[PDB]
Parts: C-alpha cells; structure tokens; sequence
C-alpha cells in the first residue's frame, strides 16, 4: 500500500486535508492520457496543461496554509487581549 | 407651574440637585431660563449655590443681565414657592 | 514533499469528496479551457477534444478517490474568504489600541 | 454561635 | 432592518400571555392607539407575531426600542430571575453626595463602551426615580448576548442594589466597579442574599414593609406549658406580614458533644463539615407554626430568626 500523499514539511498528523490526496492522483492519470497521443503538438498543449496548473495547485496551497496561520494567529492573539 | 416651563424634569429624591427650565415675558420676548439649583448644607431648605443660564439668545441689552442677578438674589432669601407666585406678579 | 504509506486501519472512516471543492475545479477548468484557446492558433477542435476526455477522466478518479472527513474552506469564494479574516485582525489591532493605549 |  | 434583532421582536410577542398582552403595550407606548385595536387580539397567536411585526417595520424601531420592551415584560414578570444584592460603602470624609441623572447616564455609558466594544446599554425611569438597566454581553466578535441578558436596579439613591445573575461570570467584577464610579462610591461588597421574588427582597431589606401599624370539659392540666411555646413567637414574628424568603443554605463546620452519649465521638479532634439547604416557599411564616405543634422548642434558636435583622441567609457556624 505505497500510494503517496504529498503534504509540505512542518505539518502534523490532525492537519491532513483533502487536497494532498488527489494531487499524486493528478499526475498518475497526466501519463496514462499523454501515451495514447502520438502528435508533438498536442502533447505540448499537455505538458502546458501540466507546468500551469500544477502552479495553481502550489498556489491553493500556499494560500490555505496562510488561511491557517491567521486561524492560529487569532487563538494566539486571544490569550493576549484577555 | 408646570405650565410655565417647557421641556421634561429630571429629579433625584434627594433633591440636592435640581434643574428646570422656565420661560418669562418681562418685555414681549420668551426668555428661556435654565436654573440649576445646587445645594450645600443638607440640613437646611433654602439654597446656597444658584447657577442659572439661558438657553436662547444672550446678545443683547443690560435687561438680562439685570434680570439674571434678579433672579440670583430671589432663589437664595426667598422660598421656591412664594418666588413662583411673585413670577405671576 | 514527502512520502505517504497508508494504514489498513484508516480505510474505515472515510468519505467521498465535497461537492464545493469539484465546484472548484470545474471552474478552474473552464477558466484554463478558455486561456488556452486564447493563446492557441491552429487545430482548436481536437486539443479541446483530448482536454475534455481529460476532464471527464479527472472527475471521475476524484469520485473514485475516498478523502478524510476533517473540514476545509470553500475553495470556491477563496478571494473573498481571505479578506474576511483580514478585516478582523485590523479589528483585534484596534482593539488593542483600545487596550494598550488606556 | 457565631457568625464569621 | 437587520434580522436578528427581528427575532428579538417575534420571541417577546411569544414569550408573553394573550390576557397580559394588553398590558403591555399601553406600557410600551410607542404604537399609537388607533393600531392597537386595528390588530385583532382574539384571533391566532401566530397572526399577532405576523401583525406586529408590520408596525415594527414601519415605525422603524431600534435595538433600545426592542430593549425597551424587555424591561416592561421583566417588570410585570419578575419570578423568573434570581436577584442577588450588592452592598456599596461610603468613603471617610465625606459627608454629602452630588447625584445626577444626566451625570448618571454618560458616565455609565463610556465606562462600558471604552470596555468591551459591544455592550447594548438601555434605560428606563420608573415610579420613585429608579433606573433599570440592561446589559447585553458581547465579548469581541459577536453581536452581544441577546437570549441572555443582564439586569441592575438602582433606586437613584441608595448603596444597595439588586442585580440578576448572569450566564456570564467573568463579567461580575467588571459589572460590579462599573456601577461604583458612575454613582460615586469607593467600594463594592457582594453581600449574600437572593431570593426569586424582588418585591419581597425589597421588602425585607428596605424595611418599610414590614411593619404596618399606627366548658370545663376540654380543660388542659398544661398551663404552663401552652401559652409559653406561642409567647417567643409573638415577641419576635407576630401574626403580622413578612417578607418571602424560600432559600437559605447553611455552612456547618461544627463538631458533635452531648451529655447522653460517652463513647460516640469521644476522641475525634476533626471538624464534622455539612451544608443545609432549606427549599420551601415562605419559610418565615413556615418556621412559627411547629412551635405551637409541640414538635419543636419553645426557646428558639437565634439563626432562624436573625433572617430579616442580620439581612443574609447564607451563614457559616462554627461549634465545639
């Protein structure tokens, strides 16, 4: 059982989302499409599709690991008011 | 003379504090007349401290200014009372 | 990124993916369908044709893919979302010089 | 009996 | 119109009886009379949340207005609240105090807005110059707490003061210090006394209720005996109104010493620790008639009868 998730380094056990999953799942069906295409010039519109959407997916990562810094930012913050 | 001032009254049971707001004719002109009443001895019923201001207009001639020290010698050695009946005098 | 080896205990409690996040995704695809038609030239017909058997491939593997049942935000609002937090920690920096200066 |  | 201060307006037209309904809004005074008997108040109870919520709407009314309609239904409607009392101290050297009404409402309005940056303040004057507050909670967030709020009494003049128990306990001193400043004291004492009923609490306290005044066949051989056990009781309650307490938890750390018994806690030097509630409704008046039952002593003991003198009932006794 050796599917991979793949998750950015300093995350814990109960900080696993939904989204680490599909992303191995996205490029183990990418090379299964690209085989039965012999054109040069559709497998380079694939290989567009595969450098800027993967970028989209380091993007929507980027931005929720910054939705949960300003979420333990308030449960920090909330010890210093009261 | 409940008729004779215009606005509500705010009243503490103690009394020691008190405020109304009055209008008079002396010369065919409303003057509103606000007159705070503040008291210093407690065991006593006439008034010590008498601060009364004016609500409305206050530029004009030496007739408010000699009625404002009228009305500050009536509140400290006459009673309330007998000084609203020398009002409808 | 690192590696995954999954338990044969985990696959008990798990669910199937929420309908906001595959809202998402077919909203990201229609978005990357259109920037590269308007950055193609010649032969639109048939690279549209291999792009939607890829997205009918794609959103069936996630149909097929069983996900954790722990909460997410709503990828879907997710420029909007953002900012609703920033507007309330401006707040709690105000709130502090309500604090803090008195 | 007292009350403290 | 914002929605969730709209639930507050359908849940009080909910919360209040068709017999009493009338009652309040000619109290209320807000909705001019000509809409009062528009509304048909025979008709379903559902139909007069869906009416009143149409002259709601055109009259524009605020959060003091639907705050102002909670004090009338709490006034009318005082058994549902507990009300604990607060006992406030005069400062040396001091001799007369300056109240005002105008210096009482801003002063307790900034305490509380410079605070916490959601409290809902909301006044109402009534018979005898006294204030009636309520205080909606709200922490940092949120729109404050409006299922549960907050009410003070203060009569314009007096130390004491009766305050409901709130859901919220982190907020009892920041409540407590706000009503010392803003009415010029310099110390707060939470005295220990509550009850359901405030027309009783102000009656044994304030003291001015209490006091209202300007055959040879069926023979007894106990004459010494019957009119001794009704002679403490007249000396001390009378047959003459009472106030109503109906609660009074007594803390017994006291310890056990007879002269029937010379070998039951014979050497214990360790302190018997009990508590003993009392749960019964007007217990002032319950306490006289066991006396002439014969099934209690005629002397007395002075923690039962020391309710309204000592103005507590929470006591704590220490024995040997």
């Amino acid at each position: 059982d050796i599917v991979h998730i793949w998750c950015p380094e300093g995350m814990k056990t109960s900080d696993i989302k939904e989204l680490n999953i599909v992303l191995p799942e996205f490029e183990k069906t990418h090379l299964e499409h690209q085989q039965r295409i012999e054109s040069k010039v559709c497998k380079a519109a694939i290989a567009t599709f595969y450098v800027n959407v993967k970028e989209q997916f380091i993007k929507m990562l980027k931005e929720s690991q910054m939705l949960t810094n300003l979420k333990r930012k308030n449960a920090k913050m909330i010890s210093d008011i009261e | 003379f409940a008729a004779l001032l215009t606005g509500p009254l705010q009243r503490n049971p103690l009394c020691n504090l008190l405020s109304f707001t009055y209008k008079l004719d002396p010369g065919g002109q409303s003057f509103p007349f606000c007159a705070r009443l503040l008291y210093k001895d407690l065991t006593a019923t006439l008034p010590t401290d008498v601060t009364v201001t004016c609500q409305g207009v206050e530029v004009l001639s030496t007739s408010w200014e000699e009625q404002r020290a009228s009305h500050e010698t009536l509140f400290c050695t006459k009673p309330l009372h007998q000084v609203f009946a020398s009002f409808t005098r | 990124l690192k590696h995954g080896k999954t338990a044969a205990s985990k696959r008990k409690t798990w669910q199937p993916l929420s309908k906001s996040t595959r809202d998402h995704l077919q909203t990201m695809m229609e978005s990357v369908i259109m920037t590269i038609l308007s950055n193609s030239i010649k032969e639109k017909e048939e690279i549209q044709y291999h792009l939607n058997f890829l997205k009918k491939r794609l959103l069936q593997q996630c149909e097929t893919l069983k996900v954790p049942p722990k909460k997410m935000e709503d990828l879907t609002n997710v420029s909007s979302l953002l900012n609703m937090e920033r507007a309330r920690d401006k707040a709690n920096e105000e709130g502090l010089a309500l604090l803090q200066e008195e | 009996f007292i009350i403290d | 119109m914002d929605e969730t201060v709209a639930e507050f307006i359908k849940r009080t037209i909910l919360k209040i009886p068709m017999n009493e309904l009338t009652t309040i809004l000619k109290a209320w005074d807000f909705l001019s009379e000509n809409q009062l008997q528009t509304v048909n108040f025979r008709q379903r109870k559902e139909s007069v949340v869906q009416h009143l919520i149409h002259l709601c709407e055109e009259k524009r009314a605020s959060i003091s207005d639907a705050a102002l309609l909670d004090i009338i239904y709490m006034q009318f409607h005082q058994h549902q609240k507990v009300w604990e009392v607060f006992q406030m101290s005069k400062g040396p050297g001091e001799d007369v105090d300056l109240f005002d009404m105008k210096q009482f409402k801003n002063s307790f309005k900034k305490i509380l807005q410079r605070a916490l940056k959601n409290v809902t303040v909301s006044f109402r004057e009534t018979e005898e110059n006294a204030v009636w507050i309520r205080i909606a909670w709200g922490t940092q967030y949120t729109k404050p707490n409006q299922y549960k709020p907050t009410y003070v009494v203060y009569y314009s003049q007096t130390p004491y003061a009766f305050t409901s128990s709130s859901m919220l306990r982190r907020n009892t001193p920041l409540l407590g210090q706000a009503l010392t400043i803003a009415s010029k004291h310099h110390q707060i004492v939470k005295m220990d006394l509550r009850s359901r009923y405030l027309d009783s609490l102000k009656a044994i306290v304030f003291k001015q209720y209490n006091q209202t005044f300007e055959d040879s066949r069926i023979i007894h051989e106990n004459i010494v005996e019957k009119e001794r056990v009704q002679r403490i009781t007249q000396e001390t309650f009378g047959d003459y109104p009472q106030p109503q307490l109906e609660f009074a938890q007594y803390k017994l750390e006291t310890k056990f010493k007879s002269g029937l018994n010379g070998s039951i806690l014979a050497e214990r030097e360790e302190p018997l620790r009990c508590l003993i509630k009392f749960s019964s409704p007007h217990l002032l008046e319950a306490l006289k008639s066991l006396a002439p039952a014969g099934i209690a002593d005629a002397p007395l003991s002075p923690l039962l009868t020391c309710i309204p003198n000592k103005r507590m009932n929470y006591f704590k006794i220490r024995d040997k």
